Order: structure tokens, then C-alpha cells, then sequence
């Protein structure tokens, strides 16, 4: 709380790749819909992403937005991205969510 | 990149 500022909240069911599998698996190990944030660590200037489900605030997704990123905006409702261990995805619940948690990480990805 | 589910 004292070192970092949310700059959105979306939402989102968030995926990962298994990529042994060739599949889309629930982050978490469970199906369903999170909140979604990026939060600011304003005195470093670094960025990650936090998610937790709306159920049981379960964190699902925990992870480092470094500098250069590539953020793929697959469909209109269906970003995702990769670093060295995970490929990431966020199936969002509208339109607007996307458009909201993509504004921020093109931002964060500006001012890294 | 993967493609969507």
C-alpha cells in the first residue's frame, strides 16, 4: 500500500499457456473472472500485474511488466504477453475492460 | 503468441 498506486482495475478471467499441453488453463488453477490491476511502484518506476478472482480473492497472477514488453492485442476482448517462464492472457468481460487495461499497460509500457 | 482460446 505504501509504495505502490493502482492505475486500473479490469476484468478479466485470466489464462495461461501450457504449453506441454498446447492449451489455455485458468490462472490459479480455477475457472471464473478476477479483478485485474497494474500498480505503480512509484518510487522505482516499475509496473506489474496483480489479479485476484472475484469469488475467493484468490491472486492468480502476480508478474513483472518489463521494459519492452510486447503486448499482443489478439481480439478486441483478448490480450496477452510473454516473459522467459509463462504466456499470459486476459479473457476480459468487455470491450470497455480491455480498453482500460490496455490504455494503462501501453502506458506503463511508454514511461518504463 | 498463442492463439486464443
Amino acid at each position: 500500500s505504501m509504495s505502490e498506486q493502482s492505475i486500473c482495475q479490469a476484468r478479466a478471467a485470466v489464462m495461461v499457456y501450457d504449453d506441454a499441453n498446447k492449451k489455455w488453463v485458468p490462472a490459479g488453477g480455477s475457472t471464473g473472472f478476477s479483478r485485474v490491476h497494474i500498480y505503480h511502484h512509484t518510487g522505482n518506476n516499475t509496473f506489474r500485474v496483480v489479479g485476484r478472482k472475484i469469488q475467493d480473492h484468490q491472486v492468480v497472477i502476480n508478474c513483472a511488466i518489463p521494459k519492452g514488453l510486447k503486448y499482443n492485442q489478439a481480439t478486441q476482448t483478448f490480450h496477452q504477453w510473454r516473459d522467459a517462464r509463462q504466456v499470459y492472457g486476459l479473457n476480459f468481460g468487455s470491450k470497455e475492460d480491455a480498453n482500460v487495461f490496455a490504455s494503462a499497460m501501453m502506458h506503463a509500457l511508454e514511461v518504463l | 503468441x498463442p492463439p486464443p482460446x
